[PDB]
């Protein structure tokens, strides 16, 4: 909602072809309001825990949920958005750090589950 | 759960000589 | 606590065996330390000193916080397994068939003969149910929540409509 | 075509001849072909047959001109039968401004997608237009409110146009 | 507006001559009627609003509210006619000659072009809601809960009296049309301040301002359904309503006057969500949910944008079908279990599937789930109010998490989970229940399809 | 790499700073440099549509792969010359850039001896 | 070994509590009547969830009483004091903003939307 | 039910006290009620603190889920300690333990975070070169200015 | 998983009972209290039941298992979890 | 006993761990290329070729007790997997997790220029690191056959227990919250 | 076997 | 410890009408009581084809071409990329090729 | 059905769920293989990476230090 509001307040728009034509510099809050709607939906350091707690629904639920529905959401958005970050150095720091941390954290707890599916998510 | 309506103990509030 | 000091070391016995078995995972590992944890319990049967017996319970209780399993194994049906409830939703009161339309109750017309007799059944026997509790539960009420069984013939358990007909575990 | 080609413009249409260096078979050459065959023809078949319906019956509707009248800056204070008329002609004013915008801004986003990677070359005066266009725009109606009127449009004219007065005398 | 207010005063007569048993149908079927011809108020025009005469007008704030005020009616009596099933057949008509002069009072009151009017019948209103919530109320606090409505009420309209008086002085005129063009600023002075005061806190104790809210749960709780109806989709909506017009002639001074009742409803929709985290009556719950749904419609208002009064209309149209439908689900289960209580009946999808998936869509419609027009208004406040101060969006966003958490809460307290083993008259929904719901739920969807019709006249 | 090792941990003002190198001038130990050549045109690049960062100076090479891409459907194993013509020009470009990182060290190397040996005889 | 400790989060465990052990005449005399109350009130509940006649609802005492005792109170972060830091908040945000906007050094360029 | 058998005000006799227990269903014993203080509370049970989900499993309780027993006096937050929300049982950790070294993981990373971000990694490589004036016209320069032109050599 | 049956669960609780070395398979019956007639103790009564456990993949709670004295009480005990009727 | 989802399993494994010219690899080592020929944070670069090799570590702990050893389910087996739509579902997805990675490399068009030029240790840093973590996962897990018992350490409990960050917000901040009011 | 499958009426 | 013989005789007793009951949950033969090999899967994904992608796809497009098409800026294409030696379907033009490469090589 | 359930012993097998388990293995180890022989460089590096310090001064025109 963050992106939304900022992105409308400043760029008259919620059309992509607009946001990336008009190409703001000032993009730091935009973008990190995208970042935490990311790390949410695709379930980065500090709001994780979902995910593995997912593991209750039926298997193919985990199995559609894993691959190709919610958990890349998260990335894919930040990929619609590679115009402005990739002019924000600023926002690249935040997120290499933001799935550095998530990629050791997650791994090492898989280390330790008995859960098979635990393991996988 | 029929609708309440006043008893006696409520209908006494309004019998003396002052409320 | 309610139970005594022969159910409490008897508890932490199974308690004790089943978190020694997450640790080993392997069974002929699990069989080695199983029969030496048997031995620790086998070395303190006979103490006969009830202050002696309590402290080696409390002592033993205060190990086994200390090398429990932080995620031991779980049946998938018991409480906090992976099973636990999953069918709970599939359950229906038996109750719920007395609201079915005629034409629903008509494309089982033997199921719902039979239901009728029980239905009778139950309402034949609650009278002498309520009877015989009455003339049993000592003045004051009961003491405990054990139930008695019928004492004459063609009399049915007291209280056992839904025991009886309690939805079956797997449903559907 | 069927719109005005002025008010939306498009650069001519460049698509390269096929240059095949392959002896394969192009797979979207037959599915082409099958695709006009299978779904183009009986789709053109069924407008054809519909736009011989509307032949026979020919109607015709009319967009609204509307006269002028003179504006608030005419109206005596509080004469409330010229500014009805002042108003009423100062709101469809407005919202004909707020599609000019939307003209102007679907402009801007058919270029950016048109012209690909090389957008932010070939995009300059798309941009440009749009930038002056939307200066233009906040300068009429920004910041009036919800309750917005002609009125406070002119209470901020005139404060704007003091502003720049005191620009000219400054220098 | 003679076209609607003559055919509901003809559901009087048509109520007290209709033959015993056909009251409930042939008020319910004409009372359709007159909602379906409620639909040619939607001749809007871009620069004009509708004015028919001297005395009644309509625009585009107006319309929404006055077909929604007029498919209410018929809803109600749906609602209504169980638990009345076995009411004297006298008192059955005066039941629904209240329901009906309540609609005259309030599409009148909807389009007077007069403020005075305005008042007159905006404070009419009270008459059949006191009536109908004492009277045909269950519990022994229908009484103290008929007091705290109507002396909360007259606490602020009084002071607004005399508002308005004193404006026709001083401007000649209270005509909506012609406050347009003799608005004159308002100037800082105490004596402004409580002319501001006046003329706005009548409005607010409707809404209701959070601070001044705590006689709507006890209305609730002791109301009869249609009393609940009525008070949550169009009762609370007069204030705003009359915010949206009256803030046209206390400019600039509401940029300062604000403040206080922004900071009371930014704060009060956070506090009143988390209440509603913890409430144990299911009428209740609603309430203070109706509470933090128009918080956003105060802040809306108040801040005076064109964005925020689009988003503002929106969301008093969807809150009004989503509140009414909560409440009718909640009524239904009462009807079964005779209890308010959240927790006492669970599990209910197991015994009531399709009753399971209204309380499903009620619920998503609740938390505004996109594209949703709950969503729609809640997002355009968002959007402005985010440009009125950036930090508000930390608010805004709290809440929305928030309302997701009671929201689904309902949701899976009441109908997943185990059933409650001793209830056992637990009944197949009625076709009466399920076509209520679907009567609220379908047109809030279909709305989505062509929202402009409920974006008020800045759109 | 051990780059980093000797100016993190080592002596920094010896080791280039790649924000902000070339520190000194283009020409400054080079009797004639001669410019490199951009084969590909500001047009060309523009009608391939080729992203900006791809427009360096090997975007010749990126064109021909690009065209023989397209001429070659459906076979997608096509191609094979003229993708690693294009990927061995950015190895040469990337080399070049190597060779600057080093002339930057090395001169820095002479700049300490220079300046170390008008200190001692100061 | 380390002791537990108890937070309020984290109870303490009863195999660790040292009064579930050391039994006494009057605790037991006390569990056991704690036990005659509950079945006492079990029995009151079966004799009515098991009557064949009742359709309806077992109305409970305790829970009446719950939500009774739950509704009453009905009237920091409860008074002026969340308001007040709020007000100045915005106040501080929308004065330093309006500032910026007069000196023309806030940044409006495309902002038509408000 | 009768209004002997709702709640009521704080109670201050003993036989204020033993009324109140037998009321509740409680022993006298058991029976504490929160601490006078305007709170609201009155005479409702002070009953621990512990969840739902602390109880016994096993046992056949009239509400299996919510784990409760018809008639027994409900937690003042009950609706708190439901399964569904706050649990209080018993962790194989300590709880302030869990909070160290929780925290100092999540401390020690940001340090070796901000460690990384002051001593970046990165190859031997001079600056990538790009033509026509660092792509002056591509990138959206104004090509009225004559920008200083950008010259790159060979090497 | 396929159904069980009345003698499928005796079948297998005796298997289970006919591989532990403190009981002699040859004095094992259906009715043998583990107690009085097989000579157990407390201490493998909890094992009988952890094994039965192992076996049908599901827990008795500790305050039913101390019941469980004599093979057919096992038998009954499975078959009325199991909702087995045979 | 399943060698139908046997051979699924170490496929997946495989691929998930960066196993050369598996769907996986076409990614996951381009990716390690990309970060540690990059301008980045070091730390940040540490901790993803860490995670790299506890990839291999818990895919060999799948492996190892799902697959190998002796069996420890109970005692009536109903092991069966020969359901057409079982086998047809999971055959598909194991020639995409063959092919797919080489199929879609080989046809999307080029948007950058993909960094080609590094040290040979940077080059194999990926391959090296999963390769080690086989080896160290492999000696643990064989570690666990033997007849020695041992106490949980404060690191074993930290990962088995997410890192207490479940144990302790998912009690703290829902308590915080529901006795605000 | 075919068990009867308790169910709520779906008639409504 | 064991069931005591009152436990023992209640377990019987109860066991006795459960079984009954669950043996009385199944169906008789008649309930339900219900009122009144390539050519043929050929057949059956022909008629999905027709009804499932050819219906709509007709109804797309149609609808794309006389209604979407017609309106400005509704399709919007990335236009084409010409690369040096193309030629220009619309006006014959042909595109000049690259100039001769330097020819570093290996 | 088409297998029954064993107690306490090795399942039973079909032969198409083993021959199409072998198959498809099979054919992992000859992609993984074939691949190599072809794509040696995805493993190894595409180009050698120079050795910085065997460049002359000559080469990156360092002048010598005495001017
Ligand atoms: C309990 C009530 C009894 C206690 C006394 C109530 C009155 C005390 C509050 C004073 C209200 C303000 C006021 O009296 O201003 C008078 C002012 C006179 O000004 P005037 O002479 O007419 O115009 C020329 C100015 N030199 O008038 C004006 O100029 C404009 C007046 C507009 C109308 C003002 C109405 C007064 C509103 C007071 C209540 C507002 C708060 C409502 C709270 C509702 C709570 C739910
Ligand atoms: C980079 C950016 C990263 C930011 C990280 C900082 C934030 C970290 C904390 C996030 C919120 C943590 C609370 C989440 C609680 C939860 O997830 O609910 C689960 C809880 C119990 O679930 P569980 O632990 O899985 O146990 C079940 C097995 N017995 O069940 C519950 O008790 C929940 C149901 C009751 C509802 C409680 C309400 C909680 C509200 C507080 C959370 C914050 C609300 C939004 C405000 C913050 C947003 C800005
Ligand atoms: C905040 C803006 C508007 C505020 C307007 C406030 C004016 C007062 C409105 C309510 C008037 C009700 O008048 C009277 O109040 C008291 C409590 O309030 C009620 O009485 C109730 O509360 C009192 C004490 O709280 C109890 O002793 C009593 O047992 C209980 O019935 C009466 O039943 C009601 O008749
Ligand atoms: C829900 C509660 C809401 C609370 C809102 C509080 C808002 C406070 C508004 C303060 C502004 C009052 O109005 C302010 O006071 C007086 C009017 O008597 C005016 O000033 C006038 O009276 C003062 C008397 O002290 C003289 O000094 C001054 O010469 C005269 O012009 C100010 O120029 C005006 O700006
Ligand atoms: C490449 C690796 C990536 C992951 C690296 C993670 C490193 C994180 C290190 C965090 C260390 C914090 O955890 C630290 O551990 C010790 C060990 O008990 C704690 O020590 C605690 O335990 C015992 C008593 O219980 C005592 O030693 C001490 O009194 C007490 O404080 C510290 O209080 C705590 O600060
Ligand atoms: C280009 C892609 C690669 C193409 C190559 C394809 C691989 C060849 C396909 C046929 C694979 C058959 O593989 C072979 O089948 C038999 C039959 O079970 C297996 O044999 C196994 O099962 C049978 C039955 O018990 C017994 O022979 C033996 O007990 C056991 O080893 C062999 O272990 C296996 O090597
Ligand atoms: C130097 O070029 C910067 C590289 C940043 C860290 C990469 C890690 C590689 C370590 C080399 C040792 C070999 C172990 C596989």
């Amino acid at each position: 909602i963050l992106a939304m509001a900022w992105f409308l307040t400043n760029l008259n728009t919620w059309d992509l072809q607009q946001i990336f034509m008009l190409n703001p510099s000032d993009s730091n809050m935009p973008l990190i309001g995208l970042a935490l709607a990311a790390t949410g939906k695709s379930a980065q350091f500090g709001l994780h825990p979902w995910l593995p707690s997912a593991m209750e629904g039926p298997t193919p639920v985990s199995a559609l949920l894993h691959s190709s529905t919610m958990v890349v959401a998260g990335i894919f958005l930040l990929i619609r958005f590679y115009p402005l970050t990739e002019n924000n150095k600023y926002i690249q720091s935040i997120t290499l750090c933001l799935g550095a941390i998530t990629t050791l954290f997650t791994a090492m707890c898989a280390l330790t589950q008995n859960d098979i599916k635990k393991i996988i998510a | 759960a029929r609708q309440w309506q006043p008893d006696v103990e409520w209908a006494e509030q309004y019998g003396g000589a002052v409320m | 606590a309610y139970l005594t000091h022969q159910q409490k070391v008897l508890r932490l016995y199974k308690r004790a065996l089943r978190h020694l078995e997450s640790w080993c995972i392997h069974r002929d590992k699990y069989r080695y330390f199983a029969c030496l944890l048997r031995a620790r319990f086998d070395e303190h049967k006979n103490e006969k000193d009830m202050v002696k017996a309590t402290q080696l319970l409390r002592e033993a209780e205060e190990e086994f916080w200390h090398g429990q399993h932080p995620q031991p194994y779980i049946f998938p049906e018991s409480p906090g397994g992976t099973s636990y409830e999953r069918y709970e939703c599939y359950k229906v009161p038996e109750w719920c068939l007395d609201d079915w339309h005629p034409s629903e109750k008509a494309m089982y017309p033997d199921y719902f003969a039979k239901r009728e007799q029980w239905k009778k059944l139950r309402r034949e026997s609650w009278e002498r149910e309520v009877k015989q509790l009455q003339e049993e539960t000592p003045v004051g009420g009961p003491r405990t929540e054990a139930l008695p069984p019928a004492r004459k013939q063609g009399d049915l358990p007291p209280l056992w409509w839904h025991i009886v007909t309690r939805p079956r575990e797997r449903p559907m | 075509d069927s719109w005005d080609k002025d008010v939306y413009p498009e650069p001519p249409r460049r698509t390269p001849a096929p240059s095949p260096q392959t002896s394969l078979p192009n797979p979207i050459t037959y599915l082409t072909k099958a695709f006009d065959l299978l779904v183009d023809r009986p789709v053109t078949l069924v407008r054809e047959f519909i736009e011989r319906q509307h032949a026979k019956n020919k109607y015709y509707y009319y967009h609204r001109e509307f006269r002028r009248v003179p504006d608030i800056t005419e109206c005596q204070e509080k004469d409330v039968l010229c500014m009805f008329e002042a108003e009423m002609q100062w709101r469809r004013d407005y919202k004909v401004d707020q599609e000019i915008v939307n003209i102007i801004q679907e402009r801007l986003k058919a270029c950016q997608q048109r012209e690909g990677e090389s957008h932010r070359q070939n995009c300059a005066k798309e941009l440009e237009q749009f930038t002056q266009v939307v200066k233009a725009y906040q300068d009429r109606y920004h910041d009036l409110g919800a309750h917005y009127s002609a009125r406070k449009c002119l209470a901020k004219q005139k404060q704007r146009m003091l502003a720049e007065r005191k620009a000219a005398k400054e220098a | 507006m003679l076209k609607y207010i003559i055919p509901t005063i003809m559901l009087m007569p048509l109520t007290w001559l209709s033959k015993n048993n056909m009251i409930w149908v042939n008020s319910t079927a004409h009372s359709l009627l007159i909602s379906f011809t409620s639909l040619l108020l939607m001749n809007q025009f871009g620069d004009n609003s509708l004015n028919f005469s001297l005395l009644f007008f309509s625009d585009s704030l107006s319309t929404p509210l006055l077909i929604l005020t007029m498919w209410l009616l018929p809803l109600m009596l749906m609602a209504s006619q169980h638990h009345l099933s076995k009411e004297n057949l006298t008192r059955k008509k005066l039941f629904i000659t209240m329901l009906i002069s309540l609609q005259l009072f309030l599409i009148m009151t909807f389009t007077a072009m007069e403020l005075i009017l305005f008042y007159i019948l905006f404070e009419a209103t009270l008459v059949p809601t006191l009536i109908i919530i004492t009277r045909w109320g269950n519990q022994t606090e229908r009484l103290n809960a008929g007091l705290y409505f109507l002396f909360y009420t007259l606490a602020g309209s009084l002071p607004l009296l005399v508002a308005l008086i004193y404006i026709q002085n001083t401007v000649g005129s209270l005509n909506f049309l012609m406050l347009q063009y003799w608005v004159q600023p308002v100037h800082n002075s105490w004596s402004n301040v409580f002319m501001w005061l006046a003329c706005m806190m009548a409005f607010m104790v409707k809404m209701p301002l959070y601070g001044l809210h705590l006689w709507l749960p006890k209305a609730h709780v002791e109301a009869p359904i249609a009393g609940s109806m009525v008070l949550a989709a169009v009762l609370l909506k007069l204030g705003g309503y009359g915010m949206l017009r009256i803030t046209l002639i206390l400019n600039p001074m509401t940029d300062f006057m604000a403040y206080p009742f922004i900071m009371l409803s930014l704060w009060g929709m956070i506090m009143t969500s988390s209440i509603c985290l913890r409430q144990t009556d299911l009428k209740s719950l609603i309430a203070y949910s109706s509470v933090s749904h128009m918080a956003l419609v105060i802040v809306a208002i108040l801040i005076q944008t064109p964005w925020s009064y689009m988003g503002a209309t929106a969301l008093m149209i969807a809150h009004g079908l989503t509140s009414s439908m909560l409440f009718c689900l909640a009524n239904s289960n009462y009807e079964r279990i005779h209890s308010r209580t959240m927790i006492l009946a669970r599990g209910l999808q197991t015994l009531l599937p399709l009753m399971a998936t209204w309380w499903l869509l009620a619920s998503l419609t609740n938390l505004a789930l996109p594209p949703t027009i709950n969503l729609i208004g809640e997002l355009f406040v968002v959007m402005s109010t985010f440009s009125w101060s950036n930090i508000t969006i930390i608010l805004m966003g709290v809440n929305m998490v928030i309302t997701a958490l009671y929201s689904l809460y309902m949701l899976i307290m009441t109908q997943r989970g185990k059933y409650t083993y001793h209830i056992n008259n637990i009944s197949p929904s009625f076709t009466r229940e399920n076509a209520l719901m679907s009567l609220h739920i379908l047109p809030l969807l279909l709305l989505t399809l062509n929202p402009k019709i409920i974006l008020g006249p800045l759109y | 790499g051990a780059h980093l090792a000797r100016r993190y941990l080592g002596d920094a003002s010896v080791e280039p700073d790649p924000l902000r190198m070339p520190t000194f001038p283009p020409d400054y130990g080079f009797p004639e440099r001669k410019e490199r050549e951009m084969v590909a045109t500001q047009q060309e690049m523009n009608d391939a549509q080729l992203v900006l960062q791809q427009r360096d100076y090997c975007a010749h090479y990126l064109i021909r792969f690009l065209k023989c891409k397209r001429d070659s459907f459906p076979n997608f194993l096509a191609c094979k010359h003229e993708r690693h013509d294009w990927d061995y020009c950015e190895h040469l470009d990337y080399v070049k850039r190597m060779k600057e990182f080093e002339r930057e060290r090395r001169l820095l190397q002479r700049k300490k001896r220079r300046e170390q040996r008008e200190a001692d005889m100061a | 070994f380390p002791k537990y400790e108890a937070s309020r989060l984290s109870s303490l465990p009863t195999t660790l509590d040292p009064a579930e052990y050391d039994i006494s005449s009057e605790t037991r005399k006390a569990q056991a009547e704690r036990l005659a109350i509950r079945s006492r009130l079990k029995r009151e509940y079966q004799l009515q969830y098991y009557d064949p006649s009742r359709r309806g609802v077992i109305e409970d005492p305790a829970l009446v009483r719950w939500t009774y005792a739950r509704s009453a109170n009905i009237y920091a972060l409860f008074g002026i004091g969340p308001l007040v830091f709020w007000y100045y908040v915005f106040k501080t945000d929308r004065d330093r903003k309006e500032k910026l906007i007069q000196e023309g050094k806030l940044d409006r360029t495309f902002n038509i939307s408000y | 039910i009768t209004k002997d058998m709702l709640p009521g005000p704080y109670p201050k006799t003993p036989e204020e006290r033993a009324a109140a227990a037998k009321k509740y269903n409680m022993r006298v014993e058991d029976y504490e009620p929160y601490p006078d203080d305007g709170t609201g509370y009155g005479d409702y049970p002070k009953l621990p603190d512990r969840s739902q989900q602390e109880r016994d499993p096993w046992y056949d309780w009239d509400h299996p889920d919510l784990r409760l027993n018809w008639g027994e006096p409900m937690h003042w937050d009950l609706d708190m300690y439901i399964r569904n929300r706050v649990d209080t049982s018993p962790t194989p950790v300590n709880w302030n333990l869990m909070c160290k070294h929780l925290f100092g993981f999540v401390a020690f990373m940001l340090f070796m975070f901000w460690v990384g971000e002051t001593y970046p990694a990165y190859q031997p490589v001079g600056p990538k070169q790009y033509p026509y004036n660092n792509l002056y016209l591509e990138r959206g320069g104004d090509p009225n200015k004559e920008p200083e032109p950008v010259v790159h050599y060979e090497i | 998983a396929p159904p069980l049956t009345l003698e499928g669960i005796k079948d297998r609780v005796l298997y289970v009972l006919k591989l532990y070395d403190k009981i002699d398979p040859e004095k094992l019956s259906v009715n043998s209290h583990f107690m009085k007639d097989l000579g157990l103790d407390s201490l493998d009564q909890v094992e009988i039941i952890m094994a039965m456990e192992d076996e049908f993949g599901f827990e008795i709670p500790d305050i039913d298992a101390e019941k469980l004295m004599c093979p057919q009480e096992i038998v009954d005990y499975i078959a009325d979890k199991k909702d087995v009727y045979e | 006993a399943m060698p139908f989802t046997t051979t699924a399993l170490i496929v997946g494994s495989l691929a998930l761990t960066g196993m050369p010219f598996l769907t996986g690899f076409y990614s996951k080592d381009l990716i390690i290329e990309a970060a540690n020929t990059s301008y980045t944070n070091a730390w940040a670069l540490l901790m993803t070729l860490i995670a790299t090799s506890f990839t291999a570590i818990y895919s060999t702990r799948i492996i190892f007790f799902a697959l190998l050893g002796q069996p420890r389910f109970p005692t009536l087996v109903n092991i069966n997997e020969n359901n057409p739509l079982l086998i047809n579902s999971i055959k598909r997805l194991l020639i995409g997790s063959l092919f797919a990675g080489y199929i879609i490399s080989n046809n999307i068009p080029p948007t950058t220029i993909p960094q080609m030029t590094m040290p040979y240790y940077l080059k194999t840093t990926a391959l090296i690191v999963t390769i080690l973590g086989f080896i160290l996962a492999l000696e643990i897990s064989n570690m666990t056959k033997n007849l020695k018992y041992h106490y949980p350490s404060n690191a074993f409990k930290f990962s088995t227990l997410l890192g207490y960050f479940p144990t302790i917000m998912h009690r703290l901040a829902p308590y915080m919250n529901l006795s605000m009011s | 076997k075919r068990l009867f499958i308790i169910k709520p009426s779906g008639f409504y | 410890s064991g069931y005591t013989p009152e436990e023992k005789l209640r377990l019987q007793q109860l066991r006795e009408l459960r079984r009954r009951w669950l043996k009385d949950q199944e169906l008789s033969p008649r309930e339900p009581v219900l009122p009144p090999n390539v050519i043929y899967k050929t057949y059956r994904h022909s008629i999905f084809a027709f009804t499932h992608v050819l219906i709509p796809v007709w109804i797309i497009h149609y609808y794309l071409k006389y209604h979407v098409t017609t309106k400005p800026y509704t399709i919007v294409e990335k236009k084409p990329r010409i690369f040096p030696g193309d030629t220009i379907l619309e006006t014959g033009e042909v595109i000049p090729p690259m100039k001769e490469f330097p020819d570093q090589h290996h | 059905a088409h297998i029954e359930p064993r107690y306490r012993q090795f399942p039973q097998l079909t032969r198409s769920q083993v021959i199409q388990a072998e198959f498809f293995s099979a054919t992992m180890w000859f992609w993984i293989l074939w691949r190599f022989w072809h794509d040696s460089d995805a493993v190894l590096g595409h180009f050698p990476y120079p050795d910085p310090s065997q460049w002359t001064d000559e080469e990156l025109g360092i002048p010598p230090d005495d001017e």
